RNA sequence: CGGCCAACUACGUGCCAGCAGCCGCGGUAAUACGUAGGGUCCGAGCGUUGUCCGGAAUUACUGGGCGUAAAGAGCUCGUA
RNA sequence: GGGAGACUGGAAUUCCUGGUGUAGCGGUGGAAUGCGCAGAUAUCAGGAGGAACACCGGUGGCGAAGGCGGGUCUCUGGGCAGUAACUGACGCUGAGGAGCGAAAGCGUGGGGAGCGAACAGGAUUAGAUACCCUGGUAGUCCACGCCGUAAACGGUGGGUACUAGGUGUGGGUUUCCUUGGGAUCCGUGCCGUAGCUAACGCAUUAAGUACCCCGCCUGGGGAGUACGGCCGCAAGGCUAAAACUCAAAGGAAUUGACGGGGGCCCGCACAAGCGGCGGAGCAUGUGGAUUAAUUCGAUGCAACGCGAAGAACCUUACCUGGGUUUGACAUGCACAGGACGCCGGCAGAGAUGUCGGUUCCCUUGUGGCCUGUGUGCAGGUGGUGCAUGGCUGUCGUCAGCUCGUGUCGUGAGAUGUUGGGUUAAGUCCCGCAACGAGCGCAACCCUUGUCUCAUGUUGCCAGCACGUUAUGGUGGGGACUCGUGAGAGACUGCCGGGGUCAACUCGGAGGAAGGUGGGGAUGACGUCAAGUCAUCAUGCCCCUUAUGUCCAGGGCUUCACACAUGCUACAAUGGCCGGUACAAAGGGCUGCGAUGCCGUGAGGUGGAGCGAAUCCUUUCAAAGCCGGUCUCAGUUCGGAUCGGGGUCUGCAACUCGACCCCGUGAAGUCGGAGUCGCUAGUAAUCGCAGAUCAGCAACGCUGCGGUGAAUACGUUCCCG
């Protein structure tokens, strides 16, 4: 990824709608023998989200490094995933495992920052959250722990939605913290939206 | 043209002078390379030198001694596991009247008269009473052939 | 390796024109003499200019020489002052009086060897040499009506030690089909690591035409 | 002032002299050796060596494993 | 076929005695040691003795695991189901502990047929202390004990509860049809969801979901080793470290390459032929050694008649010597100029120096022109193809190589492109989680094969006329060629059969030609750090008083050798003399050069005529045919070598040219191991022209035509 600073006098950069937040995790030149040497070939983990908390997960392929990136942008675009939170946290602790990554994201009072490793830091940088509390337990590798954090951010759920599946009205379902920090996020919602109706 | 099957093969036209395809395909075998009118000059000579220590139809004479060179088996050099075996086949027609021609015309060859005329005068003479040296390459050959009858089972 | 015939060597009796015209008993040596001084005289000035074509009929001793370029602004500066001068310099090289004809293509991207002037001469300007190319196969595209391009850079791309060759393309570029009008341009950049020759074919139609 | 790891160019030696925490750099065009400019990080300090905890879920109570990766006693009966 | 004890059964192998009976048997990839000829192997009868149990018998039964199959009898262990009669949590696991525990091995005593470590001989091999062969002791067997180990493996500790199914088979109970089906409890296999796993896989017989107890692991070596202890008759087992060292050692799957793996295919790959090379002489090229110098490159296939399509001087890069400095060649500066430069004379090997004649064209400031003196600088065939570009070879004219978008997979990746058939071919059809595209293959192009239309000189000459000497030679003619333009024509198009009624294949007709008619041009993605800084261009490094440059002479041609490609041969299908018939293509200006004359002949003198369908290369050939002679021989074969005598080209044929004449007259009698080319106008043989070139090392290279074969049964074997 080099000498992407341009500026053309052709018909357009097509720069549109959509202006989201994407992150290139890691790209490992990928080789394959055939007769007579080796055929290089590109691999790059894209991510990409909105800071309301929707991720993406695309996986290129290709022998450039741009196309590749490209291509996880757009198999990413193809492929969202809906994160649920409260306020700008997460819900509850939680341990995802993607077949041998392990991924415990827990949450934390706001203000802490996000604490993850680069690829976990990558995919929730992108999303919604701003301050929580993860760790990337085995597999020491890239695409396990993205895979993993996602499989993590699967086995989220909302408070309401617990309380829904148990047939129990809310105060009911949460304690009572979490509701006053719900009473929180909805209110600064209601601020700053207010603010964004004027 | 091999390993493809049988490859078809030229039609050969016969003699002007004697009326025969194995005259002309002795004419062709004669031909050391070049000159087919000498090749045909040596073999109508001969077979005219023939027609002198005969008195008969020279074309008779030729397909006696052709009759009497000809083989019925030849043997092969296949090799079966670490030992080569001298196999037996049988021996189509055309490729036994090859033989006869050959044999004819390279002991001719190795003979010892003055011209090439003499030598094939002579070994057509020879071969039509059995007294050439290519009739005992007839029956050395089914000599190796009958002392090796054995091997030829493999039907190969 | 690659032991592939020049296209337009290839098809220089069917469908691409000679592009020297004459007739010479006895006098070709020395036609063969000037027309080469004449290109090395229409080498440097000219390739500041944007030269793609160097035609050179000739009648009874005059000359005439052709050029195709991409700017007739450049190769014509002011009036007879960027003209005559190469042109006078053409007549005094020469032992011969010289008709200078000048004559801009529709478009460049679409003349391979225009599109191996811009390629490489980008080249030499320390960009990036796969947005080199694949900002040549860009453009040298769409333009008009051209059915394919296939563009090839070898020596010390980005001032590596290795000589990587790279290509790229799209479309159809059919070199083994004689019917195919191909366009073929090779020139090759300067770089201060030494030289990246470039390689553009470009196939514009089926069309003989004949 | 290769990579991790904020920070790059020229000159000089070209498997030498040297470097290095690991991966590894030196075989006359080294951003990895030595000198220079320049940059970065610290600052009355700044580097090295040693010793300990951390990262190490790498002795796993919290918090690991045992078909093939290290790992199921050859198989039973039975005392605590 | 759970275990132990006891008794017994037959087939087979070996030996033994006795018949019958003869020279081989045995053994192997092929053989030989070996047993025989004293009576073997073979066959028949009888006898001994030992061990193992054909068939039933297998993905089957039983046992805790080892393990267990001839039969019968005796003693004994466990399991399963059914009823629920009894006891009433007595269950589970189990550190240490005791017991059982294949094979090999160990002790004492028996037994010893077959097999058989060790051990011989034989063979194979470079060598076998090996496989293969012949013999052969401990052992294998039984009694009584040791030992305690195995891939003792389901590589899966024991118990328990639950979690879709489908289909086999083993044991037993019952409801229904009336053996069939159902339901049930216990067992053992194959497939399969969910779930699980790193992946393969597992999957109600879990590697799933959970609980209980035990064993065990903590990077690879060092090492299951030392030290110590315990057990053991011993072999050894058990328990079990550290220094030190490495930056890994591993698991599963992927793409390739590879295989003395499998299948299916092809190619002068082998086979069938024909001709060669390797031995002789020479011609060229290379190695090596020489040398003042033997310039430089190219060393498996894919270097070695290759860069060279032309080394006396030149070329030329090398050597000894003689010169030389802004240089042999440019261009930008300064600075003077006025001619530069020329044509000579002289001295010199020549470069060069010194004398003699000519002295500029615009303008008024210079330019065209050079020399100086400097200045940048030119110049390098100096180095690096492991810094490159360009051009090229090769795998191979082999059939392949990819991509887009979709799906499959955590991923590398796969799929497509695999399957069925077909093809010269990823050619093409039919299927199939793929659907399409692209570069290749084919086609477009040239040449060759037939005809139609156009077509008339320099080309043809039939029908006409005229020639006479010499012929289309000449008036003439479009008829035949032929020359070059346009066009038709081969498409499985037409008929028969196989084809899945698809592709395609076997035959037939028409046709000049039949199935990509023949041959070209055409080299995919890439490989090999292949070739080339000496064609050129070029990055960097080096020389700049020489690694530049000018000339004479020398060398690149040396030669005790070794290789490589060619040519002439070794003779009678031949040699030599005489007569005679048929080509194709080409080449030509300070070139090709005729008749005539002089030579023996290279050639000399001369110039007809042609920038060439015209003239010249003679109307063109040679091998061919007719005739004569030679008589199998170191020759009337063979021409190397050497001597004399010439001609031509060039300033110059000494080192180093070709050609002719006279003489001279060597090796060589078809060529060891090995090896090469070629499938039809091919091989073989016969001349001809061309490029390079003043001349030629041309027997080379590129082409042209003449005469013209044999064989291919077929994929076992070698090669790709």
């Amino acid at each position: 990824r080099g000498r992407r600073d341009d500026r053309g006098g052709r018909g357009r950069d097509g720069g549109d709608k959509s202006n989201y937040i994407e992150r290139v995790v890691s790209i490992n030149r990928v080789s394959k023998v055939v007769k007579g040497g080796r055929r290089f070939s590109f691999t790059a983990l894209v991510i990409v989200g909105d800071g309301k908390g929707m991720v993406g997960v695309g996986y290129g392929k290709a022998k450039e490094v741009p196309a590749a990136i490209a291509k996880g942008v757009e198999e990413a675009r193809k492929n969202f995933f809906r994160v649920p939170l409260i306020g700008s946290t997460i819900t509850h602790p939680v341990q995802g495992e993607a077949a041998a990554g392990v991924v415990m994201l827990r949450p934390a009072s706001p203000g802490t920052g996000v604490i993850a490793g680069g690829a976990a830091r990558a995919v929730l940088e992108c999303a919604g959250v701003h301050d929580i509390l993860a760790k990337s337990l085995g597999s020491d590798n890239a695409i396990n722990v993205v895979h993993a954090t996602v499989a993590a951010l699967k086995l989220l759920q909302r408070p309401e939605e617990v309380a829904a599946r148990r047939g129990l009205p809310i105060e009911d379902v949460a304690p009572a913290g979490m509701l006053k920090a719900r009473r929180e996020s909805e209110a600064l919602a209601a601020a700053a939206a207010r603010e964004g109706s004027a | 043209m091999p390993r493809k099957g049988p490859a078809p093969k030229r039609p050969l036209v016969n003699d002007p002078v004697y009326g025969s395809q194995l005259v002309t395909q002795l004419v062709n075998k004669v031909l050391l390379e070049g000159k087919k009118s000498l090749a045909e000059r040596i073999v109508y000579g001969a077979l005219e030198q023939a027609r002198e220590k005969t008195g008969t139809d020279p074309v008779v004479t030729l397909k006696r001694a052709l009759d009497n060179v000809k083989p019925a088996l030849e043997v092969r050099s296949r090799r079966v596991g670490g030992a080569t075996y001298q196999v037996p086949v049988e021996v189509r027609p055309d490729r036994s009247t090859t033989l006869a021609l050959r044999w004819l015309v390279n002991f001719s060859r190795q003979r010892r008269e003055k011209t090439m005329v003499e030598r094939l005068a002579n070994e057509i003479l020879d071969a039509s009473n059995g007294l050439g040296a290519s009739v005992k390459r007839r029956e050395d050959t089914h000599k190796m052939a009958e002392a090796n009858r054995a091997f030829a089972h493999y039907r190969w | 390796m690659g032991q592939k015939i020049n296209p337009h060597g290839f098809r220089l009796g069917i469908t691409t024109e000679w592009k020297s015209r004459w007739y010479a008993d006895k006098q070709y040596k020395d036609y063969v003499k000037e027309d080469v001084a004449i290109r090395k005289l229409l080498a440097t000035g000219l390739e500041r200019a944007g030269i793609a074509d160097v035609e050179i009929e000739r009648t009874r001793d005059r000359v005439r020489v052709d050029i195709h370029t991409a700017r007739p602004g450049i190769v014509i500066g002011r009036r007879g002052t960027e003209a005559d001068r190469i042109r006078a310099d053409l007549e005094k090289l020469t032992g011969k009086q010289v008709q200078l004809n000048i004559l801009e293509v529709k478009n460049p991207e679409s003349q391979a060897q225009l599109v191996a002037q811009g390629v490489a001469e980008q080249l030499s300007n320390r960009v990036a040499f796969r947005r080199a190319m694949r900002k040549a196969i860009q453009s040298a595209m769409r333009q008009p009506n051209v059915k394919g391009i296939r563009v090839q850079c070898s020596g010390r791309l980005g001032g590596a030690e290795m000589s990587r060759s790279e290509f790229y393309r799209e479309g159809r570029v059919p070199l083994h089909t004689l019917r195919a009008d191909i366009d073929y341009g090779l020139y090759e950049a300067k770089t201060t690591f030494g030289r990246i020759g470039v390689k553009v074919w470009i196939y514009k139609g089926d069309i003989v035409g004949g």
